[PDB]
């Protein structure tokens, strides 16, 4: 509700192939606070994460170590009546 | 209009000729009402979805931009030179 919204964090992660995408997904889905994650975008490299209390610092560091050169695209709150 | 003359208008990005964003409406959260499209020198970079009557921080090339949306999905922010993010209301919303 208003004041208690989920986080929305979108990364751009240049992906070699579907194997990088699978790894991104498993990593994000095993991260504390994450509710759900999707990959889409024009290059299938937009990683949309939603959740609560996600430590984006540690998440982006892990993606950079394990997947590829992740960049922040967006940080926002989910609009929820 | 005699032969050999030329005429054009200014080249305003036309969202009606843009393919939809490759979006995924996450079933756990409210469906966002807007599409956004990011351009540099009129060349599409990427596209996505966002909420109407709302706000977000988005990385637009070399600069963070604080993007506000109105109820019709018009997007405002201090975009870096040559960049823009344009919104449209999704069909049915």
């Amino acid at each position: 509700g208003p004041g208690g919204e989920m986080q929305k964090i979108v990364f751009k992660i240049p992906m070699v192939d579907d194997k990088s995408r699978t790894k991104a997904m498993s990593l994000v889905a095993s991260t504390v606070g994450v509710h759900s994650v999707a990959i889409a975008g024009d290059l299938r490299d937009q990683v949309v994460v939603v959740g609560d209390g996600i430590d984006s610092i540690n998440l982006v560091s892990a993606l950079r170590k394990k997947v590829g050169p992740a960049m922040f695209l967006e940080v926002s709150q989910v609009k929820e009546d | 209009m005699e032969t050999g003359n030329k005429y054009i208008e200014k080249r305003a990005i036309d969202l009606s000729r843009e393919r939809d964003p490759n979006f995924f409406d996450n079933p756990g959260i409210p469906v966002p009402e807007c599409f956004w499209f990011m351009f540099k020198n009129n060349v599409r970079q990427d596209a996505g979805t966002c909420y109407s009557s709302w706000k977000m921080d988005m990385k637009v090339g070399p600069n963070w931009v604080h993007i506000k949306s109105d109820d019709n999905c018009n997007l405002s922010g201090d975009f870096p030179p040559g960049w823009i993010v344009l919104g449209k209301k999704r069909p049915g919303f």
